[PDB]
């Protein structure tokens, strides 16, 4: 719907992006 | 042990409450104690009596096989063949058993059984396809006419 | 509202493409 | 609209002329090969 | 071991295969399945 | 002479040190593709409805007019225009240009020029790098397919309204109407194209699996196996002999590729030639040559038609056929 | 009570009904 | 004979030639 | 709303052909006792031979909130036949939840879909882990000798 | 073993197969032309797709007596 | 160095003390194969009952079995 | 083994894998957003 | 086995003979693969040559009926048989082989033997890779064809009313199946199918590109104009410049592979992932859980007669497909639809 | 007691045992 | 409101949590 689909899309964007950014920033600081 | 207890005390109503049992047309269903069916009708999928009989028999077999596996060590040939020293072999076989069970429960839910009542899960598509409720309604109208 | 979401998703995909091209990890020949 | 057509004709002619005289500018000599 | 040349064998086999294909294509215009 | 203006421009254009190569094919590719990209994005977002069928019944197409990403499209040019060239300056107003499908024609023409110059640019960079030149030949097959669906089929059918709409659901509409009018499924060239895409998937997975299966142990289990390859290493990272032996034991000994050169060629040639064939199939159905017609081919001894799977396909085609352009036909035959 | 009538009455509404699909070799 | 090679060849070849004769005969069935 | 019985001007009883499970949309067709189509809602309301107006179809409801009521106007006979295409006719409150008028799936359908998808994904997982177990010593690569 | 090009170039192969292969071809031809194919596989001959009783396509429409009904609907 | 000793761990220690202990030869593999084939036959029986490929006297194989 | 856990391993994610993951997430969002909004 | 006595049994002799290297490797998986695959292929050829579909579908489907290679098919059983296994000894055929052929039992024969043959071929991949000590990525990649076969030929008809709605083994029958999914499910609109199409097309692109990139970045390595003679199988160094390939594709397309490993894997990964996504979508279609309509656009179209999109056009086309296909395609429904209810356009 | 379906099922089990014995004999026939 | 407050609360939790987790994970990888 207009807003439940909105929060679904926002969460599906942000949570895996958060996971990927955590791993990448950790890696790039490591190297 | 747990399967035998669930089948002999819960679903029989000996100590537990039983399971949900309904009429064939989903009108007068309730949670009832269920007597086991030890004949060929016990393998009727829509027979509620098959569930306690299965759980009692399979629990007894599970207890006996567990005692066997407590006692008897595996052979070297089968140990090396199935890699019984590796936990990932157990993981592969467990995943195999789990998707076998998932296919079984998906088919059972889709085609209907005694363990998937229509008063709880809704009608099946095959009851519409084969005119189940339509046939019952028209038979009840033909009677009393 | 939904048009905003569609446009934002497309533009973000194009931004990821832009960054993957011009800010890639360079192939090192050693 | 005629101003737009004039501008587009100028742009297309410019890029096509660049293409043509670029391949006229000794292009088979611009390679890393021996020969 | 080697008596008849393999190229001649392949030529005869290919001729037979082409002939069978031509017969099958001819049968598309005659008999059953020929719309006539 | 490194000082004259044209020579400096030439050495910048043909430079192999720019991040993206330009070249003389690029000096046409970049402006045409940028024009096409700009117009496509703007039209896909905010274009007003287009009377595609020329029957004063416009099709919206754009997100701002209630479409999503799936159903949004740049709608093909009006059927009233047909094959006539319709630039912006040939319209009285931008609103008329938009109502009659001008953005589609602009994007299609610029995209065609851009992909032709992309192919030329691929050749040009291969030549500037000392490579061999046939990556452009490989790329000619998707270029042929795009040209067939955007230019050649409209030419054969007489109208750019018959081009593939620049969209997802528009692509599906193009496919369904194409099947209804030409029976593309029963076309051997399309069968070759399907064999090519299925074989390309099969052979990509098999190459891949094979190279991956024969990877030489250079890493530990806590690392990625890709870490066993270094960029620019001279040695081979896999055992081609072991992979070939596995493939020979799996299928047949002498039917396996013992030359990586020959294998790569096969991998290159198979989907490329099959996409060539299916693009030519689209281009030949542009002139109404169509797929195999086996309707009422089988009849009994009394002449009664025995229906086949071809007849069932024909029923489906009739279903698509009597429904497409529901208001655009005044005469029974679909000659236009 | 009239199984033939209930059969011929379920049939036009639904031809896939099991009463129609069962024992119809006799028909 | 009677090898795996021979058996694998013949299990395909003998029905293939039989079926080819059958289909060739079908080509001359005048309804 | 009660069972809907359809009749024509001649007085023979007609039945709406019920929508099969595949069809998102289904044409409204009224068939007599002997399997002959007697009425329909035509797509082409010109040179038609079986429309509700031409055949003169009335509908009578028995047993529900419309019991005893008979409708003869074609505009209402058409809508009741279109509703009888879906089976027994009910009245629905749509304002409470803002229903969109399109059918949903049952919990048994959702269960079956989720578990069949999980079953295939777990078949892949079982393949992957059996592969990992059997081919552990070559997991990082082959022996090169 | 022995190479395929070795066997296919030998005359013993061809004196065996110039009589085995045409025998199989003729066997298939006679299998079709004698009606034995129709008898074995149940496909109708071109004249027996319809009977005087039914003039449309058969419908099995029964599972547990499908043998009896396909016997009834087949070409006697 | 040794692990952490707990009373429950000492109680459960004999149940995890025979890792890698196997029988010589094939052991009970023949009996296991017999059990496996019997289980396969049983699963085929119930599959054919629920597929209606196996018809029995008192097995209705329909919702009327709820009656 | 000892007081520290010997099975410590360090997770790694390079920039190419970050770009692939971001592309996967955003492309899945683009593909499925029309269906989620319905 | 670890310098143990390991007294030989019949199993060791059987394994020694089964895993011996011959022209056709058998192995332990051969005892499943070769009979099942042979019977599936031979049954399909036999059905397309001789067996009719006149009683299950009312269709001519064999060469002996006049069909060609495109229009011949081993067809599914009648829908009234449901999901019956159609054993030749089963309660339908009851031992009669000819009536078993007429009733559609050959379809179940071919499907089940082909499924077990696919299992056997995957086991063959596993066994050969274990024999030659290679990683089992070929079998891992072959898991996706088996997933597609299972979901399409078994799971979908099992979710539907019977094997009748499974694909019939044949060219035009597969085309029927495809057009049926279009009309009845809007399978193009399904995102799982979209991911499958993306995987298949991207894998074909990857195959072509690669092959072209390798063939055009070759090292000289010889003197002749035929480059295929400039490779030896035991050669230790690479045959193609990875560095030049990377430079070319980075300057043409913007990105390029720098890792050969990762590239071969990616070429493995794309088609397998696409086929698995499409299999999940077909599983969804088994329960009629389709991505058929966009409800907001349907609302807007119902409340606005001006609003037309290509999606609405495709909905109309699907309605036409279903209405004009149903009577001949589902004979068990016995649909005698008058032409006046068939949706049509104008004139045409 | 034994239905025709049950009799055919038991005979099918016998036939399956027979064909497994046959393929074992084919394996040992080499 | 019922759902806009919901997405506001979810974003206000997740985005600063993502930022803090990125910084902490890179620091802890650097010990
Ligand atoms: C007194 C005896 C007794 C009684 C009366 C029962 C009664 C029952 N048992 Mg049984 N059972 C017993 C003892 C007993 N059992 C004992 C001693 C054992 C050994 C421990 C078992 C083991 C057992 C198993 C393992 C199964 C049952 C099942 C059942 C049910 C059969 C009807 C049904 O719904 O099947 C429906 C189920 C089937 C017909 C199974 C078909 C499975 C097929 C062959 C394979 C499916 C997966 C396959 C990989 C396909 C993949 C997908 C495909 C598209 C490719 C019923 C409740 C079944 C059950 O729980 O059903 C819900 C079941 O799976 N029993
Ligand atoms: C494509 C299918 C396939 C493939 C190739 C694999 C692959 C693997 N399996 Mg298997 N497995 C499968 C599906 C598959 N399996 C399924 C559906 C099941 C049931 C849940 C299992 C159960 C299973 C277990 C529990 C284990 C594995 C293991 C393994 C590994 C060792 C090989 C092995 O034991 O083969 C298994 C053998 C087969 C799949 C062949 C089965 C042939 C049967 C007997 C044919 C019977 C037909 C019969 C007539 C019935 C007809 C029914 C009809 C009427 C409906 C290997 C990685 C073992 C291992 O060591 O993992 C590390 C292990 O522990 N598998
Ligand atoms: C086996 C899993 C399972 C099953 C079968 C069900 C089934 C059900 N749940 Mg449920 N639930 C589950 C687990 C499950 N749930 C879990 C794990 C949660 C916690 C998150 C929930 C939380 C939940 C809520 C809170 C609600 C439901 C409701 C529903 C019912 C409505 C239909 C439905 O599922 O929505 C439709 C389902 C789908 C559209 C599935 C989506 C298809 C896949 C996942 C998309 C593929 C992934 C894709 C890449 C994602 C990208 C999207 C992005 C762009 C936004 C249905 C009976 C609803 C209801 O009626 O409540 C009474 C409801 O409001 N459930
Ligand atoms: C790799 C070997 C193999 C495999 C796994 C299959 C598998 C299958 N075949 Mg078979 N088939 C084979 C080889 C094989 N076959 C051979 C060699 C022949 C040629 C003679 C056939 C000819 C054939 C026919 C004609 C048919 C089958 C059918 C079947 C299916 C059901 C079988 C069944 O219910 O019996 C299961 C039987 C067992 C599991 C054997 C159990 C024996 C027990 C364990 C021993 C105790 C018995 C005791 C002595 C009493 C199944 C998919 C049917 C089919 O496809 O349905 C449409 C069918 O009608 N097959
Ligand atoms: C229509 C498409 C298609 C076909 C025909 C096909 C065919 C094949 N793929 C193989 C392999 C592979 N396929 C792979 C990936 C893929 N394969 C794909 C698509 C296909 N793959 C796709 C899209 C991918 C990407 C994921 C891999 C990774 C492999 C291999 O490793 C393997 C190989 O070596 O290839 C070189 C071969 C081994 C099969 C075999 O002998 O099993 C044994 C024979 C059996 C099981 C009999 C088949 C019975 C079938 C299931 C049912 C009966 C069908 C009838 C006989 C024919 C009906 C025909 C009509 C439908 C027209 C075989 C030639
Ligand atoms: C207004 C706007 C912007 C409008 C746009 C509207 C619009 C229509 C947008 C929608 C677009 C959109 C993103 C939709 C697609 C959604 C979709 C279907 C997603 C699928 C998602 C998915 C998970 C699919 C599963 C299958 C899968 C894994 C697919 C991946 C596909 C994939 C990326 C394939 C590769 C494609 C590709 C271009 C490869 C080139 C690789 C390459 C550079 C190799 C060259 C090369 C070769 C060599 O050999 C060597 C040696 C070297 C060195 C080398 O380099
Ligand atoms: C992956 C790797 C393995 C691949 C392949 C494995 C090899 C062979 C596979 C053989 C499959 C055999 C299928 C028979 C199942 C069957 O007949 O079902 C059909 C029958 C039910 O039969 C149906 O019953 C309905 C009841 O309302 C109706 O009466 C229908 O008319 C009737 O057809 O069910 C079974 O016999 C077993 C189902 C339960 C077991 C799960 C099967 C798999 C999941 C299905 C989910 C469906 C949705
Ligand atoms: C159908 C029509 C097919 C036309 C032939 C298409 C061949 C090219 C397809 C695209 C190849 C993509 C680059 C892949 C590429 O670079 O090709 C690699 C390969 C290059 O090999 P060579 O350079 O040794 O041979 C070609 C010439 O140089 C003369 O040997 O090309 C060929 O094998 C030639 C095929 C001749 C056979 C003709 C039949
Ligand atoms: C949320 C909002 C943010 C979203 C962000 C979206 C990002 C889109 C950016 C818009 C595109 C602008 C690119 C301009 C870059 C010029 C600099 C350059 O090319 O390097 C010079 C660089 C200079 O040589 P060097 O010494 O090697 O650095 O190489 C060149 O000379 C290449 C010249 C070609 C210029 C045309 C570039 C084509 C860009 C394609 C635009 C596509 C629009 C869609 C965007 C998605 C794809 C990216
Ligand atoms: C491809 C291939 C192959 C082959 C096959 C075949 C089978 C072929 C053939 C072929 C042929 C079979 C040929 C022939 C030819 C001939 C010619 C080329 C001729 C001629 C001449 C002329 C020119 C004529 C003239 C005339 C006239 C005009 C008139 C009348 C008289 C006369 C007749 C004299 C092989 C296996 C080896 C290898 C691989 C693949
Ligand atoms: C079903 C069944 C079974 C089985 C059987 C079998 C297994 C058999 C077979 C068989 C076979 C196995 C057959 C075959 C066939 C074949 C064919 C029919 C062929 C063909 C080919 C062709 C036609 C070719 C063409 C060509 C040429 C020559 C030229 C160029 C190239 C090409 C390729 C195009 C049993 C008894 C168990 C049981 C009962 C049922
Ligand atoms: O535009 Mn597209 O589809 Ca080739 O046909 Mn004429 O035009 Mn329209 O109609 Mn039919
Ligand atoms: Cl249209
Ligand atoms: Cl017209
Ligand atoms: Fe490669
Ligand atoms: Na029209």
């Amino acid at each position: 719907v207009n807003i439940l689909g909105l929060t679904a899309t926002a969460l599906f964007i942000i949570i895996p992006t958060s996971f990927l950014l955590i791993l990448y920033v950790k890696t790039a600081a490591s190297e | 042990l747990l399967c035998f207890g669930f089948g002999a005390f819960h679903v029989t109503g000996v100590f537990g409450p039983g399971i949900w049992v309904s009429d064939p047309y989903g009108l007068t269903g309730s949670v009832q104690p269920v007597a086991p069916s030890w004949g060929a009708e016990g393998f009727d999928p829509y027979n509620p009596g098959g569930v306690p009989a299965h759980h009692i028999a399979a629990g007894i077999l599970g207890v006996l096989a567990g005692l066997f596996h407590l006692c008897v060590r595996p052979s070297i040939r089968l140990y090396f063949g199935l890699s019984m020293g590796s936990i990932e072999s157990v993981l592969s076989s467990s995943i195999a058993a789990v998707f076998w069970a998932a296919f079984v429960v998906a088919g059972t839910m889709w085609y209907g059984s005694a363990a998937t009542p229509i008063e709880l899960f809704g009608p099946t598509r095959y009851q519409w396809d084969q005119g189940f409720f339509q046939q019952e309604i028209q038979k009840r109208v033909a009677q009393s006419t | 509202m939904e048009a905003l979401v569609y446009t934002f998703l497309l533009i973000g995909t194009l931004g990821i493409i832009f960054f993957s091209i011009f800010f890639r990890e360079p192939p090192r020949i050693a | 609209m005629l101003t737009l057509k004039i501008f587009v004709y100028t742009v297309v002619t410019f890029f096509v002329g660049l293409f043509i005289f670029g391949f006229l500018s000794n292009d088979p000599s611009r390679n890393p090969g021996k020969g | 071991i080697g008596r008849i040349p393999l190229w001649l064998v392949g030529t005869v086999v290919g001729l037979l295969a082409i002939g069978l294909l031509a017969i099958f294509f001819y049968g598309s215009y005659v008999g059953l399945g020929s719309s006539l | 002479e490194n000082t004259s203006l044209w020579a400096r421009f030439c050495e910048w254009i043909t430079s192999t040190e720019n991040r993206l190569y330009i070249g003389w094919f690029g000096v046409i590719m970049i402006p045409t593709l940028l024009t096409a990209i700009s117009v496509y994005i703007i039209a896909f977002i905010a274009a007003p409805p287009v009377d595609i069928d020329g029957i004063r019944e416009p099709v919206s197409g754009s997100l701002l007019y209630g479409n999503n990403i799936i159903t949004g499209a740049v709608v093909p040019t009006s059927n009233a225009i047909g094959l006539h060239f319709y630039p912006i300056w040939e319209a009285a107003s931008l609103d008329e240009w938009l109502y009659n499908g001008g953005p589609y024609q602009l994007v299609v023409c610029h995209f065609f020029l851009g992909v032709c110059c992309y192919m030329g640019r691929e050749w040009e960079l291969s030549y500037r790098l000392g490579m061999r030149p046939w990556i452009a030949v490989a790329y000619s097959a998707p270029v042929a397919a795009a040209t067939a669906v955007f230019i050649i089929y409209p030419i054969g059918q007489g109208s750019f309204s018959d081009g593939m709409p620049l969209g997802i659901s528009g692509t599906f509409n193009f496919m369904i109407v194409f099947q209804a009018e030409h029976n593309i499924l029963m076309h051997p060239f399309h069968m070759f194209g399907v064999a090519g895409v299925f074989g390309g998937s099969l052979f990509s997975a098999m190459h891949g699996s094979l190279v991956t299966s024969s990877l030489i142990r250079e890493t530990t289990e806590n690392e990625s196996a890709n870490a066993g390859y270094k960029f620019g290493q001279e040695e081979e990272t896999y055992n081609i002999v072991a992979a070939h032996g596995y493939f020979g034991r799996l299928i047949f000994q002498y039917a396996s590729f013992n030359n990586s050169r020959s294998l790569h060629f096969f991998l290159a040639v198979w989907p490329v030639v099959c996409i060539w064939l299916t693009a030519l199939g689209i281009s030949t159905m542009a002139f109404n040559l169509n797929g195999f017609n086996f309707n009422q081919s089988v009849v009994d001894s009394n002449g009664r038609v025995l229906n086949t799977w071809a007849d069932i396909i024909n029923r489906a085609n009739l279903g698509m056929e009597v429904m497409h352009e529901r208001n655009a036909h005044n005469f029974p035959l679909d000659l236009a | 009570q009239r199984v033939r009538t209930v059969l011929d009455m379920d049939d036009p509404a639904k031809e896939e009904t099991v009463k129609e699909l069962r024992k119809d070799i006799n028909n | 004979i009677f090898t795996v090679r021979w058996l694998a060849i013949h299990a395909i070849a003998v029905p293939t030639i039989f079926f080819l004769g059958a289909i060739t005969a079908m080509q001359f069935i005048q309804r | 709303l009660g069972h809907a019985s359809f009749k024509d001007q001649e007085g023979r009883e007609l039945f709406v052909r019920r929508m099969p499970t595949f069809f998102e949309t289904f044409p409204v067709v009224l068939i007599d006792k002997d399997g002959v189509v007697r009425a329909d809602v035509p797509f082409r309301k010109a040179e038609s031979k079986y429309s509700i107006e031409q055949v003169g179809v009335s509908v009578t409801f028995y047993g529900g909130e419309l019991n005893g009521l008979t409708f003869t106007d074609p505009s209402t006979v058409k809508k009741y036949a279109r509703k009888a295409q879906l089976g027994e006719i009910f009245e629905f409150d749509r304002s409470t939840l803002q229903s969109d008028g399109v059918f949903r799936s049952s919990p048994r359908g959702w269960f079956t879909f989720g578990h069949l998808s999980f079953a295939l994904l777990f078949f892949f997982g079982h393949i992957w882990h059996g592969s990992r177990t059997i081919f552990r010593d070559v997991f990082a690569g082959i022996d090169e000798d | 073993e022995r190479p395929f090009s070795d066997i296919l170039t030998s005359i013993r192969y061809w004196v065996i197969h110039s009589i085995t292969v045409p025998s199989l071809f003729i066997a298939g031809w006679l299998f079709v032309s004698t009606g034995l194919a129709y008898d074995v596989f149940g496909s109708p001959r071109p004249n027996e797709y319809f009977t005087e009783d039914r003039q449309d396509a058969p419908l099995i429409t029964d599972r547990f007596n499908a043998l009896e009904q396909v016997k009834k609907l087949s070409a006697q | 160095e040794p692990g952490i000793v707990t009373p429950l761990g000492t109680l459960l220690r004999p149940l995890n003390s025979e890792a890698g202990k196997v029988l010589p030869g094939w052991g009970t593999t023949v009996l296991m194969a017999v059990a496996i084939l019997l289980f396969a036959v049983f699963l085929l029986i119930i599959l054919e009952i629920y597929n209606s490929s196996l018809i029995l006297d008192g097995v209705t194989n329909s919702w009327e079995s709820l009656a | 083994m000892a007081r520290p856990n010997p099975n410590k391993q360090v997770v790694e994610l390079n920039r190419s894998s970050l770009y692939w993951g971001l592309l996967l997430i955003f492309v899945l969002a683009v593909l499925f957003s029309s269906y989620i909004f319905n | 086995i670890g310098t143990y006595q390991e007294k030989r049994t019949w199993f060791d002799d059987a394994d020694d003979w089964l895993r011996q290297d011959r022209f056709v490797f058998v192995g332990w998986s051969g005892l499943l693969l070769l009979p099942c695959a042979y019977f599936a292929v031979g049954g399909w050829l036999t059905g397309c040559t001789f067996v009719t579909s006149w009683y299950t579908h009312g269709l001519a489907s064999s060469y002996i009926e006049g069909c060609n290679f495109l229009t011949a098919a081993v067809s599914t059983p009648a829908n009234s048989l449901g999901h019956s296994l159609l054993f030749v000894w089963g309660p339908e055929a009851q031992g009669d082989l000819t009536r078993w052929f007429q009733l559609g039992g050959l379809w179940a024969f071919v499907a089940l033997h082909g499924a077990f043959g696919l299992i056997g071929f995957m086991l063959r991949q596993f066994e050969i890779a274990r024999s030659v000590n290679l990683r089992p990525y070929n079998a891992i990649a072959f898991s996706a064809p088996i997933a597609v076969f299972v979901s399409v030929f078994l799971i979908y008809p099992l979710g539907q009313s019977g094997w009748f709605f499974a694909p019939s083994f044949g060219v035009a029958s597969i085309f029927r199946f495809i057009l049926f999914f279009q009309g009845f499910h809007n399978w193009t609109l399904n995102p799982f199918h979209m991911m499958g199409v993306a995987g298949v097309l991207g894998a074909a692109l990857l195959c072509a590109i690669h092959g072209a990139t390798v063939e055009n970045t070759l090292f000289e390595d010889g003197d002749g104009a035929n480059t295929f003679r400039a490779f030896n199988p035991t050669q230790a160094e690479e045959t193609y410049s990875m560095v030049t390939a990377n430079r070319f594709w980075s300057q043409i397309f913007g990105v390029a592979f720098s890792n050969k490993r990762w590239l071969h894997f990616f070429m493995l990964f794309v088609p397998v992932t696409g086929l698995w996504m499409s299999a999940l979508g077909v599983v969804g279609l088994a329960l009629n859980l389709r991505a058929y309509d966009f409800v907001s656009q349907e609302i807007r179209a119902a409340e606005d007669p001006e609003f037309e999109t290509f999606y609405t056009k495709n909905i109309l086309l699907n309605e036409g497909i279903r209405a004009w296909m149903a009577a001949q395609d589902q004979p068990h429904e016995k649909l005698t639809l008058p032409e006046e209810v068939l949706p049509r356009g104008n004139a045409l | 007691s034994v239905t025709p379906s049950l009799k055919n099922f038991l005979l099918s089990l016998v036939a399956g045992a027979v064909v497994l014995a046959a393929i074992a004999g084919a394996v040992t026939a080499v």
